[PDB]
DNA sequence: TGAAAGTACTTGAGCTTAGACA
RNA sequence: AAAGACCAGGC
DNA sequence: CTCAAGTACTTACGCCTGGTCATT
């Protein structure tokens, strides 16, 4: 079965939407767990925001898993805990004398201008998960683990991989101008080193993941059920092989 | 409408024509008697046709018009297309 | 169509609370005394002084008079009414200020161009 | 090494690829005709392409002399790799080999690169017929179940189910599609003179008279006034048939189908009756204009007695009958056909009995019919449609049933009245007048300084100019804006639109205000420099207390102020127009075709203007702009601008166009149909769900497209 | 043209205007840094973007082995015969099929169009 | 399927000895349903803890003691997508690396690595999953296939050298789509690769048989370049409907 | 410019007096006719601060069967026309006694101009029209085909002729540009005579509703 | 891993005022 | 066996 | 109260052959 390339970098442009240059990285961690987790960062277009586009193009945006709607790149950057703009921007841009390229990340620092600290950028990330927290710290916490687990999980998922997040995170910007720039083609779909395919050894390990889940999920209920009483616990009734098989 | 001022084609349709057709033959199949003489005619179908070459075909057809009036043209009033 | 409006309306009000209090401002000076200006008291023209209109009125005597000491034309009192003239063609045919300077400095050139080619400044 | 010039409308890669092109297709023909001339009167692939049971003579060129340059998706093969087709190439190689051009035939045999590249090549047959099956079989659906009750009703008025009235005649003319020919007026065309030498029935010679009619008719000919006064009134209602023909054929297309063939029939009396052309002839000239009279009388498409059905029937028949009067002409029998009495009354009856066997039969379900004559050639169109370009085939045919609010390539064709047609300059000039130019096009580039003082001149080329400017009773004392917007014109595209300083100051004082400082460089120099400021300093005033929150800083004001002149700017040209073309047509429906004094038709090649993007209104308010043959090929702004019967003509014209631009050939009547269903109700209705299911029809006929319970729910 | 960042809190410089001395500066709005704006211009737009490629072109581009080399055209520095060329290879170069040459042999990284 | 999208369903110019051009079911399904090439092989996966390994002890520089100012000139370093550092030296560890793959000491012939020079990144894949197939190494001019390979290879019965000794002889190497990329093949030898009017001298790979790209049914089809590409396609997809 | 303006008038008030004369209104054949420079040297050249203020450019004219009905042109001189203009543009219809009157706006009308002008059918009719729809005839344009209002009487005699009811003829809505070139209300007939390639001649008849 | 479009709904906005004569 | 889905294939 | 500018439904060839599989 035919798919597209996990763990890279890929630019497409939509005739339509509101998206100017689109990338996206579809990742996944050592196909280890989890079917895939995939990241958007885009510019938007030419039609104004109301207060501030009025330039060759630009605004880059991001799609950040299990939250509703986009969210600014630069404040995403500062939940990593990176808060001055030149950090960011090394991070983003790794030659400060190129200056085209710095003219169109401008207004994506001056979106982020309001938010300014590390933890309220978290806040504000937060506050557009799927359901909003009651309190600030509900809020926090969910989105810490989701910029640290479920954001691009290949590159790391293990707390102090924010620096390599950050770094990954500016290589897809950096890539995404570069196709502003038109420095760089526009990435093909059908070109086939992007594709994967999926054969007898991935789809039986998809399904036996899932499968192996489904039985653990199984003898959890069971042994819970069987617990209450105290009494004891044996595996070989609480393991069905019809499952698996 | 009356017998007098009549507006059709005094040609008839070739549907007039098929449907007739089938009608006399039907009939002749189910024991009609039969108008023109049959020399050794025991298929219904031609004895219809030269029923229709003789012009002796009993059946008035009315032509309806679209506003709800209608026209009766007997077979022999048609003037054959063949 | 719609930012039409919305643009209209927004730099006409960033740029109305521009201009202040007391907008009035308009203070129209009347020709002296001897303005040699066609029409002088014209407001067809907004915020264009009578003495802007003389500074490029001299501005044009002065090309005239180069270009007479390159081709040796009559005298200074028929140039006078060259200039005059040729002040109030550019007038007739500019709508706005900024225009009508734009205009007095194209014939300028065309003046010391004419010098420079030697001939003669024609109509 | 940059001495390729780019041909106007084209980038230097377009241009190129042309070059290219050109090549390889002169290159292919010419091996083509060399290998089909080497072909022995044996060769059997001759022999089957000769007799068009199967085969084509590129088809020998590909199996002898050369395959040819292979395309995909109407371009040579692209770069699927990173700036190459396959990696046995160099980088960036255009050459024919690289870019998909096979050089070897089928006989020798392909290289692996051109094996590829030519598997790549018929891949995209492969999926053009695969994916467009099933779109013409939806169009053929909804064609029919739009037209599937319309019929022809037994006073032959075409009515739909609701008995409303789509047709008055089928066709217009009343008659079936099955008996019609091709055939040539002979009236239409003919200069004054050939005209009145081929239909004048001259008596005057009494030498012609006596080589082509027998010598008893000649002298009654002669003789009796009468005859002479008759035949000259023929003469005369020929001349205004030859007249009504021109007024209905422009282009000077003598090409009409016509119930029955004149000539094939005029040939079957000569040979029928045995004529001897060399013999003069025993057919009285009056007896040919009185059989003409008498036969257009038999010959009723609209019966009655009334006035109003008079005229229906002249109009329906009107075509027909100056056909048949000019090939029956006397002058005509007299001199080429030279048929006698006897035949010419066989003649006569043939005629009639033609005629009265093409009238359509009252009961044809003629919706039906048109519907599927239209859907079928659909299943051989192509769907793709690949320097104008314009969408043809089925996603065309599409467009124009659905009339989709937002065609893909909307165009407007525009004529020119004056000079401008034939003049190149004046019609470069509405070129530049009709096509929409901002300010972006034609700047090359703009910046804004810091400018505290306008004597200092942060920019060291604009003091003399500016030291010109400032010295003047002007507005200076004041607090003069410190930010200085300035812009570089680019002086190509500046001379390219004929556009000059002057026009885009005006245009920004009128579109900004004479609040707005506008300085420029009066050409001849060597930057196109403009100026501008945003004086507004306080009218000299005391300085600023508590100002208001919403200042709007004057450096990002003056982005605002930047942003909209580059793009809201309007300098020239109506918007919603992104690129006028200008070419001399070749092809004779764009031409302008006019009559001569001899009465002759001859086509002038006059410049005309094509547009990407469409604004009728507009465009034919314009100055020196044809407002009788400027037309669009998009149906919306035509039903909102000229009407409805404006959009059933072009409709018409659209469909006709997506349907022989292959080559194909529909009767018109369908065509009509087609378009008189879809404007009948007064608006453009689709042939959709959405003005399918929009008419009064019954709900069943409706549940049977697409709806199903949902009409029956309504209902 | 370009960007400025501050020294204190390293964000980005945006302009302001001195009233009182009626120069240039560049303000950071995180802060109260000032500083003095050399270039006094702060926006440049090459619309028509008339940019030169050969300073976006890396000399390690003369290692590709899928690039073509002629002898034809020399070095301007080292005078060394093969020279690898190639196109625009950038999208939005307007209409451009003129030719990058890249010197090879190392340590040279010279580049030219002709 | 029901899909009218054209453009996935188009043959690339990518699939060149990767997948059948002639070879396609017909119908809803043309060109979204491939076959495999003849020599192509699918990457079965492999974990990539040799190759950073390696990585790190061959220098270049982790993300976390980067400087970021000295990333713009180094190239980017990529393991299985993500990204592991730099590296100021691109061609030594690069040829370093092939010659690795080659003799199969860190680096299995399955991994795939490649150099954008133009954009300065090293990519270098161990996922599974990507499709591969066998190439010719060309050192210079000159094959590194010679005489004593095929003198071996023709007596490869009771000899024990196959294949993979052939491979673990650095003469053949296992090159993927995105790496063929980077790559620059010659048809055949003993056309491409002698000196004739200059047209490429930098050749690195060539193919074993260009008729290798054809799949397994349009294989059998004799004089196959001879004919009309939607006839092999039907030729195709019709013997698989062949009695025997 | 300013001689913009003057040929957008001058073509205005031809595209209107033909109008006025397709619709039976009697029109001087010189007036039908009037070349540019001699509406200029008329109405006085430029009409930004000159002779043609956009008043006096109306054109009255009577229907030739009774010369009582008339016909009264418009031109407002605002950009956008309101209630007060048209209030006493129609105090000068009714101290003129006419009925019949036209619209023409520069860019648009407000919606209370609209409903206004809508409210009263029996006591004055009056069309509103935009200053672009008059720079073209587009009864002139090659698509259009030749449209005659047919009376009552005509009507009637095509429908006994036919033996069709109203609404079974084919329609044409009110709002068709060429319906309001005529000033057809709802209920009318209008008879469209096209040629065609098949018969020459094809008269059409499409109700107005 | 990549429709596309046409139609039926909402929802927000949003525009000088003053009394006498009239 | 019934209708449901899926798949492959012919024109 | 009332106009243009966002969110929901609704549909994408014609048959024809067969084989397999889970529910019933
Ligand atoms: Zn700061
Ligand atoms: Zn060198």
């Amino acid at each position: 079965q035919e798919k597209m390339a996990t763990n890279t970098v890929y630019v497409f442009a939509k005739k339509d939407s509101k998206y100017a240059y689109t990338g996206e990285c579809r990742s996944c961690l050592e196909n280890s767990s989890r079917p895939t987790s995939t990241i958007w960062v885009s510019m938007l277009a030419r039609g104004g925001q109301g207060a501030k586009k009025s330039a060759i193009g630009q605004r880059i945006v991001a799609t950040l898993p299990y939250i509703k709607q986009e969210v600014p790149i630069i404040i995403v950057f500062r939940a990593l805990g990176f808060v001055s703009d030149r950090d960011i921007l090394e991070h983003i841009i790794y030659d400060f004398e190129d200056p085209e390229m710095m003219e169109m990340v401008k207004p994506s620092l001056d979106e982020a201008f309001v938010i300014q600290e590390q933890n309220v950028a978290l806040n504000f990330i937060g506050s557009r998960g799927a359901k909003p927290g009651v309190t600030k710290e509900k809020r926090i916490k969910y989105a810490k683990e989701v910029l640290q687990k479920e954001m691009l999980p290949h590159v790391g998922v293990s707390d102090f991989c924010e620096t390599k997040k950050a770094y990954f995170l500016g290589y897809m910007v950096h890539r995404l101008l570069l196709a502003a720039l038109g420095r760089r083609e526009l990435d093909d779909r059908d070109h086939y080193g992007n594709k994967r395919l999926d054969l007898a050894g991935p789809l039986l390990a998809f399904l036996f993941r899932g499968m192996f889940k489904n039985l653990l999920k199984e003898v959890r209920i069971y042994a819970q059920k069987f617990i209450d009483r105290g009494k004891d616990f044996n595996l070989e009734l609480a393991i069905k092989t019809r499952i698996i098989s | 409408q009356a017998n007098q001022k009549r507006i059709t084609t005094p040609y008839m349709t070739k549907y007039e024509r098929a449907r007739v057709l089938g009608t006399r033959a039907l009939q002749i199949a189910m024991c009609a008697p039969v108008m023109v003489e049959l020399e050794g005619e025991t298929d219904p179908l031609l004895i219809a046709m030269k029923e229709l070459k003789a012009r002796k075909i009993p059946i008035i057809i009315r032509r309806y018009l679209p506003d709800g009036s209608y026209e009766d043209w007997g077979v022999d009033e048609l003037i054959i297309t063949d | 169509e719609a930012h039409k409006r919305e643009w209209n309306l927004f730099y006409q009000k960033q740029m109305q609370l521009r201009k202040g209090k007391d907008p009035k401002i308009e203070e129209f000076v009347p020709p002296d005394e001897n303005c040699p200006l066609k029409e002088a008291s014209s407001r067809r023209i907004p915020r264009l002084t009578v003495k802007a209109r003389e500074h490029c009125l001299r501005l044009l005597e002065e090309a005239l008079s180069s270009n007479r000491q390159s081709t040796r034309t009559a005298d200074e009192a028929d140039l006078r009414a060259k200039a005059v003239e040729l002040e109030h063609e550019t007038f007739r045919n500019a709508k706005v200020a900024n225009l009508y300077k734009a205009s007095v400095l194209k014939k300028v050139a065309d003046i010391h161009r004419a010098s420079k080619d030697g001939q003669p400044y024609d109509m | 090494n940059n001495e390729l010039e780019p041909t106007p409308g084209n980038t230097l890669r377009q241009t190129f690829e042309n070059q290219v092109n050109r090549i390889l297709n002169d290159a292919r023909d010419k091996t083509g005709s060399s290998a089909q001339k080497s072909l022995s009167e044996y060769n059997n692939f001759k022999s089957m392409v000769v007799s068009g049971a199967k085969g084509s003579k590129i088809n020998i060129s590909q199996v002898i002399a050369v395959v040819g340059q292979q395309n995909v998706e109407g371009k040579r093969i692209p770069f699927g790799f990173k700036h190459r087709t396959l990696p046995h190439f160099i980088k960036d190689d255009y050459g024919p080999e690289s870019r998909g051009f096979v050089e070897n035939s089928y006989l020798a045999g392909l290289t692996p690169t051109e094996f590829f590249f030519h598997a790549m090549g018929g891949r995209e047959g492969l999926i053009d017929t695969a994916v467009k099956t099933a779109e013409t079989g939806y169009i053929q659906r909804r064609l029919i179940k739009s037209m599937e009750s319309v019929m022809v009703k037994y006073d032959a008025t075409v009515r739909n189910s609701i008995n409303q009235v789509v047709q008055l005649r089928y066709g217009e003319d009343g008659l079936a599609g099955e008996s019609v020919e091709f055939q040539n007026l002979a009236t239409l065309k003919p200069s004054n003179k050939a005209f009145e030498k081929k239909f004048r029935f001259d008596y005057t010679n009494e030498r012609a008279l006596r080589r082509t009619l027998q010598e008893d008719l000649v002298k009654d000919v002669l003789s009796n006034a009468h005859i002479q006064n008759e035949l000259e009134r023929e003469f005369e209602r020929m001349r205004e048939d030859r007249e009504v023909l021109r007024v209905i054929f422009p282009t000077g297309d003598s090409k009409v189908v016509l119930p029955c063939n004149l000539l094939r029939m005029i040939w079957n009396a000569q040979k029928i009756f045995h004529i001897n052309p060399r013999l003069p002839s025993d057919l009285h000239p009056i007896k040919v204009v009185e059989g003409v009279k008498e036969l257009s009388k038999k010959l009723v498409i609209v019966n009655g007695d009334d006035p109003l059905s008079r005229q229906a029937q002249e109009n329906a028949t009107l075509l027909f009958n100056i056909h048949l009067r000019s090939t029956l002409c006397s002058r005509r029998m007299a001199e080429e056909f030279r048929l006698s009495g006897e035949a010419f009354d066989w003649l006569l009856g043939e005629i009639e009995s033609k005629f009265n066997q093409a009238i359509a039969h009252p009961g044809e379900m003629v919706g039906a019919l048109a519907a599927q004559s239209l859907g079928e050639p659909a299943t051989q169109m192509t769907l793709n449609t690949f320097a104008k370009n314009v969408t043809l085939g089925v996603p065309r045919l599409k467009e124009l049933i659905n009339i989709s609010k937002k065609p893909k390539t909307p165009s407007l064709t525009v004529f020119l009245l004056g000079q401008s047609a034939r003049d190149a300059e004046r019609a470069k000039d509405i070129l530049c007048r009709l096509e929409h130019t901002t300010l972006r096009k034609v700047t090359a580039n703009t910046a804004i300084y810091y400018d505290p003082n306008p004597q200092s001149t942060v920019v060291a080329e604009d003091q003399e100019w500016v030291n010109v400017y400032y010295e003047m009773p002007d507005f200076d004392v004041a607090r003069i804006s410190p930010w200085l917007l300035r812009v570089e014109l680019d002086r190509k595209h500046m001379t390219d639109r004929k556009l000059t300083m002057e026009q885009i100051a005006e245009k920004i004082n009128a579109g900004f205000g004479d609040d707005l400082n506008c300085i420029f460089n009066d050409d001849n120099a060597e930057k196109l420099v403009l100026r501008i400021r945003i004086m507004n300093s306080d009218e000299n005033k005391m300085q600023e207390e508590e100002e208001v929150v919403d200042k709007m800083d004057d450096d990002v004001f003056l982005r605002c102020i930047e942003s909209n002149m580059l793009t809201d700017m309007t300098l020239q040209g109506i918007e919603q127009i992104s690129k006028v073309y200008m070419h001399l047509p070749q092809t004779d429906n764009k031409k302008k075709i006019i009559i001569t004094e001899d009465g002759e038709f001859k086509a002038l090649q006059e410049w005309i203007l094509e547009t990407d993007g469409v604004s009728l209104m507009r465009v034919l308010s314009e100055k020196d702009v044809d407002p009788v043959r400027t037309t669009s090929n998009d149906i919306v702004e035509i039903f909102t601008v000229l009407g409805i019967e404006a959009v059933r003509k072009a409709l018409e014209r659209e469909l006709y166009h997506v349907i022989s631009f292959d080559g194909s050939y529909v009767n018109y009547r369908h065509l009509a149909l087609l378009c008189d269903t879809m404007t009948c109700r007064g608006h453009l209705m689709a042939i959709t769900r959405h003005g399918v299911n929009r008419q009064d029809t019954g709900p069943l006929m409706k549940c049977s497209f697409e709806e199903t319970v949902d009409v029956l729910m309504e209902a | 043209v370009g960007i400025r960042f501050c020294q204190e809190c390293n964000n980005m410089l945006y302009p302001k205007e001195d009233k009182e001395n009626r120069i240039l500066l560049y303000a950071c709005r995180n802060c109260d840094y000032q500083q003095e704006a050399d270039n006094s211009c702060i926006y440049v737009n090459k619309i028509t973007h008339e940019v030169d490629e050969l300073t976006q072109i890396i000399a390690d581009v003369s290692q590709d082995p899928t690039l073509p080399r002629t002898e034809d055209h020399p070095c301007q520095k080292c005078g060394h015969k093969e020279a690898v060329f190639f196109q625009s290879h950038s999208a939005r170069a307007e209409d451009a099929m003129r030719l990058y040459y890249v010197c090879t042999a190392p340590h040279c990284g010279h580049r030219w169009t002709e | 399927r029901d899909g009218k999208l054209a453009k996935p369903r188009q043959l690339h110019n990518t699939l060149w000895g990767m997948v059948c051009p002639a070879e396609t079911p017909e119908g809803h399904a043309v060109g979204l349903v491939k076959n495999l090439a003849l020599m192509a092989y699918i990457s079965v996966g492999s974990q990539p803890s040799p190759i950073l390994e390696f990585l790190e002890e061959w220098s270049m520089e982790n993300l976390e003691e980067i400087s970021p100012a000295a990333i713009a000139d180094a190239t980017k370093i990529f393991v299985n997508g993500c990204w592991v550092g730099i590296h100021k030296d691109p061609e030594q560890l690069m040829n370093t690396l092939r010659k690795l793959r080659r003799q199969m000491d860190i680096i299995v012939s399955e991994v795939s690595m490649i150099r954008d020079i133009r954009e300065r990144e090293i990519r270098i894949y161990t996922d599974a999953g990507r499709i591969c197939r066998p190439l010719l190494i060309v050192e210079k001019q000159k094959l590194l296939l010679k005489k004593r390979h095929i003198d071996q290879l023709k007596e490869r019965e009771y000899n024990n050298y196959s294949w993979q000794d052939l491979v673990a002889s650095g003469v053949v190497e296992y090159i993927d789509t995105l790496e063929e990329e980077t790559v620059m093949l010659a048809m055949t030898p003993d056309d491409l690769q002698e000196k004739e009017v200059a047209y490429c001298s930098t050749y690195t790979h060539c193919e074993i048989h260009p008729s290798m790209i054809l799949g397994v049914c349009a294989s059998i089809i004799p004089f196959p370049d001879h004919n009309q590409s939607p006839r092999n396609t039907y030729q195709s997809a019709m013997g698989k409907q062949a009695m025997g | 410019d300013d001689e913009e303006e003057t040929y957008r008038l001058w073509k205005i008030r031809k595209t209107i007096m033909q109008l006025c004369h397709d619709r039976g209104y009697l029109v001087t054949q010189d007036e039908l006719d009037q070349t540019l420079e001699e509406f200029k040297a008329q109405f006085g050249d430029k009409p930004s601060e000159g002779r043609p203020r956009r008043t006096d450019l109306t054109v009255l004219v009577a229907h030739n069967d009774d010369p009582t009905d008339q016909m009264f042109v418009f031109f407002p001189e605002e950009p956008k026309v309101g209630i007060k203009t048209i209030k006493v543009y129609c105090q000068r219809m009714q101290e003129e006694n006419i009925t019949r009157a036209l619209i023409v706006v520069q860019q648009g009308m407000t919606p209370s101009a609209k409903q206004s002008l809508v409210d009263m059918a029996p006591k004055y009719i009056l069309e509103q029209f935009l200053q672009q729809e008059l720079l073209i005839n587009i009864t002139e344009h090659e698509l259009v085909p030749e449209h005659v209002v047919m009376t009552k009487e005509e009507v009637t005699e095509l429908l006994a002729r036919y033996k069709l009811r109203e609404n079974q003829l084919p329609r044409i809505q009110a709002g068709d540009p060429v319906a309001r070139y005529f000033g057809i209300k709802r209920g009318q007939v209008v008879k469209i005579i096209r040629p065609s390639e098949t018969a020459g001649r094809y008269i059409t008849y499409r109700l107005v509703q």
